[PDB]
RNA sequence: UUGACCUCAAAUCAGGUAGGACUACGCGCUGAACUUAAGCAUAUCAAUAAGCGCAGGAAAAGAAAAUAACCAUGAUUCCCUCAGUAACGGCGAGUGAAGCGGGAAAAGCUCAAAUUUGAAAUCUGGCAACAUUUCUUUUGUUGUCCGAGUUGUAAUUUCAAGAAGCUGCUUUGAGUGUAGACGAUCGGUCUAAGUUCCUUGGAACAGGACGUCAGAGAGGGUGAGAACCCCGUCUUUGGUCGAUUGGAUAUGCCAUAUAAAGCGCUUUCGAAGAGUCGAGUUGUUUGGGAAUGCAGCUCUAAAUGGGUGGUAAAUUUCAUCUAAAGCUAAAUAUUGGCGAGAGACCGAUAGCGAACAAGUAGAGUGAUCGAAAGAUGAAAAGAACUUUGAAAAGAGAGUUAAAUAGUACGUGAAAUUGCUGAAAGGGAAGCAUUGGAAAUCAGUCUUACCUGGGUGAGAUCAGUAGUGCGAGACUAUGCAC
RNA sequence: UUUCAAUGGCCCGUCUUGAAACACGGACCAAGGAGUCUAGCAUCUAUGCGAGUGUUUGGGUGAUGAAAACCCAUCCGCGAAAUGAAAGUGAAUGCAGGUGGGAACGCCCUUGUGGCGUGCACCAUCGACCGACCCGGAAUGGAAGGGUUUGAGU
RNA sequence: GUAGAGAUUCUGACGUGCAAAUCGAUCUUCAAAUUUGGGUAUAGGGGCGAAAGACUAAUCGAACCAUCUAGUAGCUGGUUCC
RNA sequence: GAGAAGCUCAGACGAGUAGGCAGGCGUGGAGGUUUGUGACGAAGCCUUGGGCGUGAGCCUGGGUCGAACAGCCUCUAGUGCAGAUCUUGGUGGAAGUAGCAAAUAUUCAAAUGAGAACUUUGAAGACUGAAGUGGGGAAAGGUUCCAUGUGAACAGCAGUU
RNA sequence: CGAAACCACAGCCUGGGGAACGGGCCAGGCAAAAUCAGCGGGGAAAGAAGACCCUGUUGAGCUUGACUCUAGUUUGACAUU
RNA sequence: AAACUUUCAGCAACGGAUCUCUUGGCUCUCGCAUCGAUGAAGAACGCAGCGAAAUGCGAUACGUAAUGUGAAUUGCAGAAUUCCGUGAAUCAUCGAAUCUUUGAACGCACAUUGCGCCUUUGGGUUCUACCAAAGGCAUGCCUGUUUGAGUGUCAUU
């Protein structure tokens, strides 16, 4: 918000008609160039701008605990789909198996060395390489405030505890690090967009059911909470439509073009 | 001017009001600070418990005298009862209070086993180390600091879940008895007042 | 990426303290590396520049130019090193300034505060 | 005459203390109007602006003369809710709390009213001695004397009680040193890594090749986008002082430590705040409605008395509290001051008035009013010298990557202006449609695939056929030459 | 692109029945310049859950690095019951009713703008039940019996 | 009638002036209710006034400065791309 | 197949102030994405060249320039000017125009100097004419006083003063 | 040596129509560069959001047996007593 | 045909828009509690080799003592009384000091660097006058001390 005192820090009274001078508001004695100058005016030069920013705007959005969860559940199924990863831009090409887990020694790593190298092998670097290369210099102010560099976003790897594997993989640029238990939607879905490369430890994906549940079983990690159910139940609309049921049934095919 | 659809306005606005203006942007950093400050506290009386024993009370309204909540402090009968000195009851982290009282021999008896129960559980550290006195425990060794609520939390009455039907219920009329009683009620103060003035009024004739 | 909280990232206070810093922390901000025997000798990565130095320059148009520091001009974050200079237009000599960092130390100026700063750093002499 | 007491004086007497500044938040007094009511006087703005007095790091409030009407709760403060509700209001415009409930934090207490009367047991000051220190700067102890004080200083009591009694129950702080630590810590860091080659460039911090570190790829500087050039960033122990019973068997070990409290039955008592409560009236205020609080005046209390229980009065009950004396941390506020970390904020007519020697220059007698103004270049390398001119300067030269960067300096629009070139013009010009004239611009198709076809060399193709079962497909291999 | 020739073309904005007006503003150019935010309300739309709904008053993972994300308990707000000033009372005779139109479906006709059977939503209408009012009236109670009525109800 | 103090007329000059009140001629008074310096007192619903609503720092039928205040305006003007 | 938000066939219709709705163009900042552009030249600016869209606008050739910037999907706002006797700044026609005319008046020679109507010296002619254009003070100003140098700015012409 | 006012664009007339007296519109009279000194017919010339009149549920100075109050003043009661 | 006017373009002018930066501002959050008669905030006057402004300082004057780092400040110098040295620096830190005239301002005043008083010590012939230096002289209030007043109340002389 600008100062509340901004544009009023002056002495300036209208002069009123018959100065051949507009009503606004003047400024004063004399002996200085912001004698007779006009103020209080959003159009005027140093005055005060129009609607003044307000502390009391409506910074936060509230929204709906299920609402959020829906979203993560979402994040997550959209992460186990390989054709969505590729989309959102993650290099998995080479991948072996989506959703990647690997072992629990993971999270007992120690150095930067060993993450790199585990990446290599799971051939998740990719990833990393395409982050240094796109890790460029903002284009416009942010740069004046404090948001100098830009770069992708690389794999997400999710882990249940903490034995070293946070220190060995935070320094590796794109890859963010997260507890199973705090699955965040701006890492799941970053930007809105679904489908990010997650690399998964082998108990944060044998606590995801704990974490989720299921559409009939609640889960023991939130109270009383269900997966939500869909309203369709077979999303192959191609399939249900070139199906022997309904083409046993429906009209003759007609005619896609017809002649003028 | 009024002229759409919707009540009519009612906003308290004709005052300077954007001076006085509560922002909650410290929401926060106040928790953190909260916190941090408990957790300073705990330090520094560990290992005493963080939160005092606390007695069960119920509240005095008809919209809440069907629950138990946590009261300020014990009651010296509660305390006699109990065995505990006003005095000594500080010194043991028991608080008292001296404004409430027990009418009824229900709550005397459910705060009593309260102190009775953190009494069983405390660990009275000597005041000289290796001497312990009356009432000090001799295996302070095994000393934590845990949550009082942890082992004498507050518990709500419990309801039947099925008893015999009796005829005496079958015989009551819940309906009748509701506005019998709501008559006499009202009309127990005149009836007394003509008995009164029909015996003044017999014994002044018949003098 | 840092994680204290006396550590600031901003980049306006951060150019203010460079730029502001008083002469005892222009001597330490203008470091120069040791050459790589000196490296082996000392135990030392980089000390902080003094006069008496021999250096050559890595970099700049005077690269690969051997001189001994005459100056310091920690007021503009400065090395004057002798014979490098340039030809005014009456043909005076006017010395170049060098960064600190564009330079490598070959030759120590040894004193008892020199020796001293070496053994308190951890490094052999 | 004198002394004592009482009252009142003086002293540049001995030792102290107050003023003033800061006002974001805090406690009060005083106190509007603009404005809304579509006018306007009550109302609203507002118990606000201005004025005045007084503090702290918080202030204030605070342990019920409190709620409730219940199975009852239980100091104060703050948040949610109660609730835009009860209620107030030319019942118009508008205004508008409180109990309960959940949460944050929780902590209790001290005087006056008592006869110690078998001993004023109480306190200040002077002097001297002995200790102590954040400290020769601070804070005390002892002895003696003089004062204060019986018109009451100490001790047990403060209603939750308690005293006088009655009978049996148990008996406790300060000096040293070690290990683990805890504030400042700083002898300071073991604290990691390219400044290798090629191209461009004035400069490599750019692109490419080969590498390295990462618990460090936050940021900044360095002649252009630097994790490895530098400061740093991340991680991580220790020399030191002090709080050093803050703890442990704080051991070790000095006297702390012989009579003060401790609960128990039984009785007798149980002192409890006065021009105060309360009543009337007036003014103000409140949602407070035959008065919510405050204040002026008149009257003026009582001892199971008095206050409260939201409709005035009388009477009879019931419930709760115990006023007219006092202290008290925490949760709470903080546009002032100091320090620190950030930002979906502004990028020099913006953002504070002030990015710059800004509350500065300057104006007014005065109270007060109050600007404008950022950028050469990597580095002044800031143009040697010759010549013309009285000089300012010009022309040659010179520096630089650049002088289309020369300090009248990053780039350098428009308005406006000069020269050159083109065109037009008989008291407007500008524009639209159509075309002429002059000037100017693009259309490279006959790229590419393919029919026929002269010279030419060539590991030779389909059909066959051998090589996960039928069959379609294809890589490789021998025949087909 | 310029100019020429023919024809057409009044200076823009504004108040206004009416502007080229002898109505007002406008010498020129650059930069700035005016329906924003907040407490509510109403309609519509989207999302989540659904007789429930609302995690962020608060507490924890917390220390790391954490104004974020994540998790957690009791209250409470709105809704699930209305009516009357109030004391109070407080919603099934029936398939939770009958009638008319009525989506969709099914069966017959026999190709007609078809006949029959149910009938969602919605509207109109006749009733039933709850509260209020007016009755009969069969100390305290208003149960069967009613009404030309009334409610922002079932 | 001179100095000094004023300002009748020319309705002269000037009237984007020498000047936000001046210049020239003419005119009134000129030993007192005279003119004037310095010091001092009276301050805004107030002062002061041989009285014109005159003067009170070029401001007077209620001075100036800051604040309430971004006062209200059923009125005027403006209100930005296809 | 034809970005089913797609493809295809046919018919009718088209004025518009105040006002309403929809779809789009442009600006600043944020998230995601584009082995995105760039010191072998980003942004900006000029253009008597070219292309696209009905249009808001966009792309590009040629110059200048020196350090950052953009396409797409979303988020967000101090987001679009010809007016407001609008604000700040700069600059025009009027225009080399109005004008630089009160207070009697200057002239000759020499010196200096690049430059003399304004400086200095000498001579002549004049005025203030003692209630002065003389000599001093009070208030007010503050170094303007004096000497030596200068002629960038001021002395509305000039300057050696 | 060197401005300012003013400036939508500009500037030859007649008649017509028109917001009822046009420089622009229509029909005619006409129409040849660039300039100097005057001049006061026109530009309904310039200045100044008409000071006259009306409207506003806009004010202010003043007046009064307008409405509502008030300093002061008069009288009484209570206290001082 | 020139001149003149108008339009466009190229260079040269006027002007400082656009673009990119920013030791600045604004906003949010976190932490802390420390002015003054032992003289505060503020004002004035002075202090550097060459210094008017800002910063700092006070006749010990861009400052002294003490501590830390360790070769500079810089525009010109000067300083080799400097480097195997308890030492340069407008360095950093900072527990000892200095701290002009004022200002709540305090001997009385102040449009005056005006007018006084007390103590002690020194210089000019000066046990008393003059000069110089050092230390002092405000008000209200509190607790004590001393000296007092009262036709206020009390006893032996």
């Amino acid at each position: 918000a600008v100062s509340e005192k901004a544009g009023h820090q002056t002495s300036a009274e209208s002069w009123g008609t018959g100065r051949a001078l507009a009503r606004i508001p003047r400024v004063g004695g004399g002996g200085t160039h912001r004698s007779g100058q006009a103020a209080f005016g959003n159009m005027c030069r140093s005055g005060r701008m129009f609607a003044p920013t307000k502390t009391w705007r409506k910074w936060h959005v509230k929204v709906n605990q299920n609402e959020k969860r829906y979203a993560i559940s979402s994040a997550v199924a959209a992460s186990g789909v390989p054709s969505l990863l590729l989309a959102r831009g993650h290099r998995i090409e080479e991948i072996p198996e989506v959703p990647l887990v690997v072992d629990d020694a993971v999270q007992s790593f120690q150095k930067t060395k060993e993450a790199v190298a585990l990446l290599k092998e799971i051939k998740a670097y990719r990833d990393v390489v395409k982050v240094a290369n796109s890790r460029k210099l903002r284009a416009g102010k942010g740069k004046l405030r404090n948001r100098r560099h830009v770069q992708r976003r690389g794999p997400l790897v999710v882990f249940n505890e903490d034995a070293g594997i946070v220190k060995a993989f935070r320094n590796i640029p794109g890859v963010e690090i997260v507890n199973v238990r705090r699955l965040n939607l701006l890492q799941l879905a970053p930007g809105g967009h679904l489908g990010r490369f997650v690399i998964w430890t082998k108990s944060a994906f044998g606590l995801l059911d704990s974490v989720f549940g299921s559409t009939t079983e609640a889960a023991q990690l939130k109270k009383n909470y269900f997966l939500p159910e869909n309203i369709i139940s077979n999303a192959d609309v191609t399939r249900l439509i070139n199906s022997d049921e309904i083409q046993s049934i429906v009209k003759a095919a007609g005619p896609s073009r017809v002649k003028r | 001017a009024i002229h759409v659809k919707g009540q009519l306005p009612n906003a308290h606005f004709h005052k300077d009001w954007q001076r006085y203006v509560k922002t909650w942007f410290n929401q926060p950093g106040r928790k953190l600070r909260r916190r941090q400050a408990r957790q300073t506290k705990a330090a520094k009386i560990a290992p005493r418990p963080v939160e005092a024993i606390r007695p069960a009370v119920k509240p005095p309204t008809i919209r809440y005298n069907m629950k138990v909540r946590a009261g300020r402090g014990f009651t010296l009968e509660e305390l006699k009862a109990a065995g505990v000195s006003r005095r000594v009851a500080s010194t043991i982290g028991i608080p008292v209070d001296h404004r409430r009282r027990n009418r009824s021999e229900e709550s005397l008896q459910r705060n009593v086993e309260r102190i009775k129960v953190y009494l069983a559980h405390l660990i009275v550290f000597p005041r000289k180390a290796g001497q312990p006195k009356k009432g000090d425990a001799t295996d302070v060794s095994g000393a934590e600091q845990t949550d009082v609520a942890a082992v004498l939390p507050i518990t709500q009455e419990a309801v039947e879940e099925a008893k015999p039907i009796t005829e005496e219920a079958k015989n009551f009329n819940a309906f009748s008895t509701l506005s019998n009683e709501r008559a006499y009620a009202r009309y127990a103060g005149a009836r007394a007042a003509f008995q009164k003035k029909r015996a003044e009024e017999a014994e002044a004739k018949k003098k | 990426m840092k994680f204290s909280r006396d550590v600031t990232s901003s980049r306006r206070k951060q150019r203010k303290a460079h730029f502001g810093a008083p002469s005892s922390v222009r001597r330490v901000l203008m470091s120069a590396p040791l050459s790589k025997e000196l490296r082996e000798q000392y135990k030392i990565r980089s000390l902080p520049v003094r006069r008496d130095d021999q250096i050559t320059v890595i970099r700049g148009s005077n690269k690969g130019r051997e001189g001994k520091i005459t100056s310091v001009y920690r007021k503009k974050f400065l090395l004057l090193i002798e014979r490098v200079t340039r030809e005014k237009a009456n043909g005076a000599s006017a010395p170049v300034g060098i960064d600190a960092s564009k330079v490598v130390i070959t030759k120590l100026h040894l004193d008892k505060d020199r020796k001293d700063l070496i053994v308190r750093k951890g490094g052999k002499v």
